[PDB]
């Protein structure tokens, strides 16, 4: 060693500490990019979302759209229905929910469109309470969206939907 | 089984003997194990009954001398190197140590190898 | 000081030899990261999207 | 413990089934005493120069393959032309 | 571009041999053909010298176009 | 065999994307795929590359949705069953030109447009060979004779290719102001073309260099430390005293 | 008692890699076996995650393997990664047997090691074969169309095999079913074949360069030898990079980037390049049953090489004769393999069919030979040399 | 195979109210009861009781 | 049991191609991991069961 | 079933997901599903 | 020696099947390992085959198991088998513990 002791042992153990450090910063990029291929792909988040231009869609009427394969209604709701609706009492409901808090915007109500009790197409405009009718099993569903009568258990399902402008994006 | 070496036979006619004696020096040359220090006797394979019993019939003087000059061979292949061009192994010095222990050996077993075969002409 | 208080401090316990390892990866792993995205930055000089975006975008 | 096994020819330490050793000196030194990469350029190079003059010609003659190919490889090129028809 | 400068190879004086051979054959087969024959004909000489013409003009041109 | 049924051999090329460190030039990729759209998209089919395959590499967001807004897709059922069209969007492949096989085949003679999403790969030759393919229409040497709808290129196996000449002076305007002349159009498209076949080259080329850094600094190392740990082997001295009876 | 000794697995794993006499003089040709052990775990390893996105059938094979090639994440490098490897594993095999055959490691008392070995790597390229006819491109159609086709060369049941394997009357769906569900399956039988390798050897112990008995030097494997395979395994490691990252598509034809057409028969029916030269020796004979007799005894020939060697000497270190002719082997081979690629043309024919000779000749005729006349000279010179 | 009277499954929605006719092919397997279940449904239909 | 009623421990609702919007009457696993099941459902917390 | 792995404190919700490869139970659950189902009984001997 | 005690293979074999000193009155609910091995090697012998037709996408499965049931030669004893077995497993597990 042509030297003193005490200083072979630290260049020694210094260069196994880098040899070290060196491989397990590669083998974390390794394991993390090697497991990231479980992920969505490209091509399954090209299909996650949807959008629909509210601005084809006057006061009373609706649109039907696809989305993850269960289609979503939008209604612009006049003042009258949003009044109404706003008046019924939540614990009278089947299943009690409000309609301040149920629609981000009260002129727009986006829900998820298929009947709650065994998965059917329910009619718009239409039923008792004057809102989707199910004719599959006999069950309405009201203007602001819930179940009132018939076979349905709970109430229809609310998208996580977002606002930019004149469209709207779901998903 | 075993090398069929046929030296015996070229031995009988002197001509060839004379004539291979050149190309026989040129070839232990070119074998190349003399570099390390070894005899040609330490190179037979020692796996069977036969050179295992061999082996124990050996004079202690030329069992130690076998057990150094193997561990120096592999001390020297451990780091490339081969023993200077005065410490190789001179012909004199390479002479067959273990031969006729083996040829012993393999007579005993071939001397049994005959009484149970043994059959009655009548 | 000298040499004897380095292996005092890191390399006298597994445990410490250990913590040094990982917390000498942890950066070195952003080291390589800063380097190399330097050098492939100015490998590229002109012929990138972002560098080609005024010849074709504005002139719409 | 288990069983009485065949007839092998390593053992374990101890009994290593080599043959009975006399009169033999080993010395070594720590590795945190010696130098590493001492004597390397010098003897890897007297070694490298060696190997190459001894077993090279038992290599270098790899030589009459690159010739064949290389005259195969010429002589159907020059057969599938105009004139390797005539 | 390109086709200028592989006709200015085509009589530049770094592929004349395989020119004058090309040349010498269009002649003989033209004249086999106006006889009648049609069992010959060069596309291998024309394979040199356009071989030898684009090694010529190709780089010199592929450094302008950008 | 032959040569004549062989093809003569392509030509040489540099190109930005061989150098060990360079990626794509990627205004040379736009006027590539201006290229493509405008001359190649009647006959060939890219089927493979989507409409997002584009924003960030020759569009953003904004125009490759303008520009996938003017095709039309068809868009599954509704309601009645019924098979409807639907303007396009930003997930959909770009529209092949033919049905099917046997229309393409029907409609150009009797020969079927290769699909160009990895013909670059496909070929011997690389970028080259379908460079000198699209720039090697020259008039038949003497002696050979071309059938009616067959073309003579050298550079195609069997000199006869039943593709008319593709490309020809001053085909598209390009929006930078490039002179478009055949041989310049043609390198755009075949650079256009070897992105599509291999779209994720400048990421892999990005990591393959740190990757073989830290690569090379582990093995020094490791050499380093096998030198160091074997040192009491290599260094023995081994003294063989005799043993006098 | 330590715990290492005393623990039933730990003692398992003390046995075989911690504590174990190794000859102290083995060269770094001795290492191929552990890249060999690493190359097969990242083999498993990435066909394990690979079998997540890929459809076997005949219509969705080729567009599954580009939508993992452009869509999944990362799928480049696993597909890059899964290519190399298994091309860098024949690379890693030839060297192993070219080692196994020029010091004479077949000689007893390791003939056991050397037969399980052989019997690996015929199993080794039946799963090759499997795993590239998958991605049913161009040539893996054309190539499993010709080969699978070679069981009708046995006498009786002899289309009724080739159907049988089809699955119907041509490469179809379930052909391509049968051999996705087979290529999962051979990978595991080849560890625990390799596993019966291992165990086999154990028992003896390996040889040293030198050729003698290794009882009077051993060390510990452990400290020594868990080292110099650290430096194999990067170098292997820093070679399989460069070709994933800068050359994917390195040992792959031109002709397999394409879909399956099953109406335009390519110009060249070739298989990878690992097996070319056991096509060469096919194509050699021109009879058909020969052919693929002698493509068989290519590779089981192996398995007569303990009882050719008449040498009194283990190995080809002190042996002339042998370090020449080993040499001229490996160029033959080298040769067949190149013939084999290429066009079966006028002069190759020759070149072939004269190097499948020489090929066959050398571990027939010249071994014997050479090694009695070696015996004979040294017999000989040493005999006269005393008078 | 034979012929399904409806294209998909919308059209058989759209034509019977909003109904589903479901496939035959494997309904006695998957039902709670088989045979028993199926006859005494085609077999059971009686007019309503008063409420 | 292979031979005479092979599909003699599978629920009735085993028959059916999965409709995505067909909401079942009860969601249960196969019978061998039922009980455990049985207990995930006591515990009226989530993370406790 | 699936849902269970929610319960994670930190990560839970994004296991769910990386799991389904999705947004619900689709081609690429199936195809893993397929791939460790083949997998696993192999370990289970190894393990016996 | 006897062979089945010096080769390593055969000794591996005899040690664990042949010469195993084994208590002399375990009853008859000790039989159960044999039955779990055996019905493993079964699942897995049956598995195998069963991957040999079947197509892993949600939106074709079903189509390949019906076609594996009603088209292959002799499919539906491989599909009941593999489903018998695997219920006939979890019973001995459950008696094993
Ligand atoms: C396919 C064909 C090959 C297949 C398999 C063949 C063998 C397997 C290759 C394994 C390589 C092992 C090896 O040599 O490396 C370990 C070797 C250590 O070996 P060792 O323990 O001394 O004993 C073995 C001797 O090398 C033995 O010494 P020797 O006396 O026998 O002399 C031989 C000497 C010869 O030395 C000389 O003649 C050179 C003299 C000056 C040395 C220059 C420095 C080289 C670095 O060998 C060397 O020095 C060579 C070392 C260079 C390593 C090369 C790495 C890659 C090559 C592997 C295969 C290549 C195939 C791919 C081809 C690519 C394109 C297709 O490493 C070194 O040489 C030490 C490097 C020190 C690094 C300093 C920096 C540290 C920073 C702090
Ligand atoms: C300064 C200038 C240049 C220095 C730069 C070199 C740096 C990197 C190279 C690494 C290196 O040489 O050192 C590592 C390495 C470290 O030494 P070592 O491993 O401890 O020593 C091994 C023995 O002691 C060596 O024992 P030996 O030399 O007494 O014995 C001769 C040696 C080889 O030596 C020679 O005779 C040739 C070397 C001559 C040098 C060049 C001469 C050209 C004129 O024998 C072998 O090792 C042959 C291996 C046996 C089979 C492996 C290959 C067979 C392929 C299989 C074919 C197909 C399979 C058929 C079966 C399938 C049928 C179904 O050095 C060598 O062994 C060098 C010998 C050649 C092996 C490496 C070749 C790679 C490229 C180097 C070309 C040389 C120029
Ligand atoms: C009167 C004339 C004619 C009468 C005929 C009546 C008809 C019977 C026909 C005979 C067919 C049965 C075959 C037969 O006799 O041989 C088998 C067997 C022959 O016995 P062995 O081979 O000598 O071995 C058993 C010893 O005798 C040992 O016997 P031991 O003296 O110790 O008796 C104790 C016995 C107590 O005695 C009884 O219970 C027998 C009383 C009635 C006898 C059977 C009539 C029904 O219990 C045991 O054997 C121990 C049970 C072993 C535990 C393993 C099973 C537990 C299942 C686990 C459940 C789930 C676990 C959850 C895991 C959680 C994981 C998350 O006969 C028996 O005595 C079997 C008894 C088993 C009781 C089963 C209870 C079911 C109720
Ligand atoms: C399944 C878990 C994997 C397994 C992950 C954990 C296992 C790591 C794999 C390598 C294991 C090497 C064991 C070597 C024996 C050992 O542990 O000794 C510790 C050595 C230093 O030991 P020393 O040389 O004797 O000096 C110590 C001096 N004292 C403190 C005692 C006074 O210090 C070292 O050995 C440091 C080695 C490098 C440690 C950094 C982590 C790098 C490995 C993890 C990332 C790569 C994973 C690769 C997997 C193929
Ligand atoms: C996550 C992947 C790696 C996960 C961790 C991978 C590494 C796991 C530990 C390394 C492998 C296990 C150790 C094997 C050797 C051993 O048994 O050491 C135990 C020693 C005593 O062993 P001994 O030297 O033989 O002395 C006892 C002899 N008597 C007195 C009984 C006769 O007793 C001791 O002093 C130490 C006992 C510790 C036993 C293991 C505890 C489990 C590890 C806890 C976590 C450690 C921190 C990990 C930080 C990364
Ligand atoms: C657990 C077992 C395997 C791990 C241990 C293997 C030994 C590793 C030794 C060091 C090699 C890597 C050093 C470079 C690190 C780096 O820089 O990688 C950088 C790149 C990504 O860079 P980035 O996205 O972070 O850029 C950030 C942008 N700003 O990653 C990679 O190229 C992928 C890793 C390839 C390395 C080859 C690994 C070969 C092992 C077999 C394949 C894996 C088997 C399956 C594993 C689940
Ligand atoms: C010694 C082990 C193995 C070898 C030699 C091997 C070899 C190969 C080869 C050569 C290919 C062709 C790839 C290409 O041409 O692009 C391939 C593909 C494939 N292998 Fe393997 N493989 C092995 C292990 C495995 C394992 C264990 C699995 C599954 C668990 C697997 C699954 C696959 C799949 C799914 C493909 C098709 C994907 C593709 O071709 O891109 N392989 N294999
Ligand atoms: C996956 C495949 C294989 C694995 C995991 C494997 C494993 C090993 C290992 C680690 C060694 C010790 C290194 C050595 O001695 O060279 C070895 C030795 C050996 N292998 Fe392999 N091997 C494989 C393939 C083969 C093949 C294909 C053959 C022969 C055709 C073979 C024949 C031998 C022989 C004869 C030895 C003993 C060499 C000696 O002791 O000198 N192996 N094997
Ligand atoms: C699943 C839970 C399991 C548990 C808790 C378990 C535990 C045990 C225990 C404690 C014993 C020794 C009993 C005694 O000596 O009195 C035993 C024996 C045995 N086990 Fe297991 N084991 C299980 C599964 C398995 C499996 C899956 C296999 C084979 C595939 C297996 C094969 C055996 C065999 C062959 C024996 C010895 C013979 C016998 O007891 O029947 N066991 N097991
Ligand atoms: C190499 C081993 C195995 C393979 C390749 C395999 C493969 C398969 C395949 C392809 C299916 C689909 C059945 C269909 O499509 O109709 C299946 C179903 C199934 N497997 Fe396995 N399996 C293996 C081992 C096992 C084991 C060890 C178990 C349980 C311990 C098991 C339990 C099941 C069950 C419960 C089903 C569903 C039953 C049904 O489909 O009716 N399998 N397996
Ligand atoms: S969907 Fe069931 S009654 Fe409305």
């Amino acid at each position: 060693t042509k030297s003193t002791g005490d200083r072979s042992r630290v260049i020694s153990y210094a260069m196994v500490g880098t040899m070290g450090a060196l491989t397990a910063a590669g083998a974390q990029a390794t394991v993390h990019d090697f497991l990231a291929s479980w992920s969505a792909s490209a091509d399954v988040l090209a299909m996650s979302k949807a959008e629909v231009d509210l601005s084809k869609i006057p006061e009373g009427k609706n649109l039907v759209v696809k989305w993850q394969g269960k289609p979503v209604f939008i209604r612009h709701r006049t003042p009258e229905e949003i009044q109404e609706a706003n008046s019924v009492d939540i614990s009278t409901l089947r299943d009690p929910q409000a309609d301040s808090d149920r629609v981000q915007k009260p002129e727009w109500l986006v829900m998820i469109g298929v009947c709650t009790h065994l998965g059917c197409v329910p009619i718009g405009e239409a039923g008792d309470y004057g809102g989707w009718f199910c004719p599959c099993h006999g069950s309405h569903y009201d203007i602001s969206g819930r179940i009132r009568r018939g076979p349905a258990p709970l109430n229809l399902a609310i998208p996580a939907y977002t606002f930019e402008g004149s469209k709207i994006i779901i998903g | 089984m075993k090398p069929v070496s046929l030296a015996k036979y070229i031995q009988k006619s002197p001509f060839l003997t004379k004539l291979l004696l050149p190309i026989s020096n040129a070839y232990v040359h070119l074998s190349g194990y003399r570099k390390y220090g070894l005899r040609y006797d330490d190179l037979m394979l020692e796996e069977n009954d036969d050179t295992q019993k061999a082996l124990s019939r050996l004079p202690k003087m030329e069992s130690y001398d076998r057990v150094y000059r193997i561990r120096r061979a592999m001390q020297l292949s451990i780091e490339n190197k081969i023993l200077p061009k005065s410490e190789w192994t001179k012909p004199e010095e390479d002479y067959h140590y273990l031969r006729p222990v083996l040829a012993e050996v393999i007579a005993e077993r071939k001397e049994r190898e005959a009484f149970d075969a043994l059959i009655v002409k009548k | 000081m000298a040499s004897s208080t380095i292996y005092n401090i890191f390399f006298r316990r597994n445990s410490s030899f250990y913590a040094t390892i990982f917390v000498s990866a942890f950066f070195a792993k952003i080291g390589f990261d800063v380097f190399t995205d330097s050098v492939w930055k100015r490998a590229n000089a002109g012929l990138t999207w972002d560098e080609v975006k005024p010849r074709f975008l504005n002139k719409d | 413990g288990g069983a009485a096994g065949g007839k092998t020819y390593l053992g374990w330490w101890g009994h290593l089934g080599g043959p009975k050793q006399k009169g033999i000196i080993t010395y070594s030194l720590s590795p945190f005493q010696q130098r590493p990469m001492a004597g390397f350029f010098k003897t890897s190079t007297q070694n490298m120069f060696r190997r190459v003059m001894t077993e090279g010609l038992y290599v270098a003659i790899f030589g009459i393959a690159y010739y064949i190919y290389c005259w195969g490889k010429e002589r159907n090129e020059f057969l599938n032309s105009k004139h390797g028809r005539h | 571009p390109l086709e200028k400068m592989t006709q200015e190879c085509m009589d530049a004086p770094d592929c004349k041999e395989v020119k004058h051979h090309f040349e010498e054959c269009t002649a003989r087969v033209t004249k086999k053909v106006e006889q009648g024959d049609k069992s010959e004909d060069c596309i291998e000489e024309f394979f040199h010298l356009y071989h030898c013409a684009r090694d010529c003009a190709d780089p010199k041109v592929f450094k302008v176009l950008v | 065999g032959t040569p004549k049924e062989e093809g003569l051999h392509f030509i040489q090329h540099d190109w930005p994307q061989s150098k060990v460190l360079s990626g794509f030039d990627h205004a040379s990729l736009r006027r590539g795929f201006q290229v493509y759209r405008e001359v190649c998209s009647a006959c060939h089919s890219l089927n493979l590359i989507a409409w997002r395959h584009l924003v960030g590499v020759t569009h953003t967001a904004d125009e490759a949705k303008q520009m996938a807004s003017e095709v039309e897709y068809e868009d599954g059922p509704d309601d009645e069953g019924n098979m409807f069209k639907r303007p396009g969007k930003l997930s959909d492949f770009l529209p092949p030109p033919y049905p099917n096989v046997e229309a393409a085949r029907a409609s150009n003679n009797g020969a079927a447009p290769p699909d160009l999403s990895c013909v670059v790969r496909g070929r011997h030759g690389g970028q080259d060979y379908i460079y000198s393919l699209l720039t090697g229409y020259t008039e038949p040497p003497a002696g050979v004779e071309v059938p009616d709808g067959m073309n003579f290129n050298p550079f195609f196996p069997g000199t006869q290719i039943a593709m008319a000449r593709p490309l020809f002076d001053d085909a598209v305007e390009f929006e930078d102001g490039t002179p478009a002349t055949t041989a310049q159009a043609a390198k755009d498209v075949v650079n256009f073309l070897h992105w599509a076949s291999e779209p994720e080259l400048d990421i892999r080329k990005k990591m393959g260099f740190q990757v073989i850094t830290v690569l090379t600094i582990l093995t020094a190392l490791s050499m380093w430390y096998k030198r160091f740990k074997w040192t009491p082997i290599k260094n023995r001295k081994i003294f063989y005293q005799r043993p006098i009876k | 008692m330590k715990i290492l000794k005393s623990n039933p697995f730990l003692a398992l794993a003390n046995n075989y890699m911690i504590d174990a006499p190794e000859p102290s003089n083995i060269s770094y040709f001795w290492n191929f076996g552990s890249l060999l052990a690493c190359v097969l775990v990242i083999q498993i390893v990435i066909g394990i995650l690979l079998a997540c996105f890929y459809i076997p059938n005949m219509d969705l094979a080729f567009l599954s393997v580009e939508r993992i090639v452009r869509d999944v994440n990362y799928g480049f490098l696993l597909r890059a990664f899964h290519a190399n490897g298994a091309s860098f594993f024949f690379i890693f095999l030839y060297l192993h047997i070219g080692r196994g055959l020029y010091y004479g490691s077949y000689k007893y008392p390791r003939t056991m090691t050397w037969n399980i070995g052989v019997i690996i790597f015929l199993l080794t390229i039946i799963t090759a074969f499997l795993g590239y006819c998958l991605p049913a491109n161009q040539m893996s159609f054309w190539g499993a169309t010709v080969i699978t086709n070679l069981l009708s060369a046995v006498p009786f049941i002899g289309d009724d095999l080739v159907h049988l394997l089809w699955g119907g009357f041509s490469v179809s769906n379930p052909t391509l079913n049968r051999f996705f569900s087979l290529h999962y399956l051979m990978p595991f039988v080849i560890a625990a074949l390799s596993v019966m390798h291992l165990i086999a050897l154990h028992t003896n112990g390996s040889s040293n360069p030198l050729g003698v008995t290794a009882n009077m030097d051993r060390i510990p494997m452990n400290p020594y030898y868990l080292i110099k395979d650290l430096i194999t395994i990067f170098i292997f490691l820093i070679g399989i990079n460069y070709m994933a990252f800068y050359n994917p598509y390195g040992f792959m034809e031109p002709d397999c980037a394409l879909p399956a057409d099953p109406l335009k028969t390519p110009m060249s029916i070739v298989p990878e390049w690992y097996l070319l030269p056991f096509y060469a020796i096919l194509r050699a004979i021109p009879n058909f049953q020969l052919g693929v007799i002698a493509m068989l005894l290519s590779i089981l020939v192996l398995l007569l090489l303990p009882l050719l060697d008449f040498s009194a000497i283990r190995g080809n270190s002190f042996n002339p004769f042998g370090k020449f002719f080993f040499w001229t082997f490996v160029a033959d081979f080298v040769i067949l393999a190149w013939i084999g690629g290429s066009h079966p043309e006028n002069v190759f024919i020759t070149i072939g069919a004269i190097a499948t000779i020489f090929y066959f000749s050398y571990f027939f005729i010249l071994i014997p030979v050479y090694t009695i006349l070696g015996n004979t000279l040294i017999d000989l010179n040493l005999s006269s040399i005393k008078r």
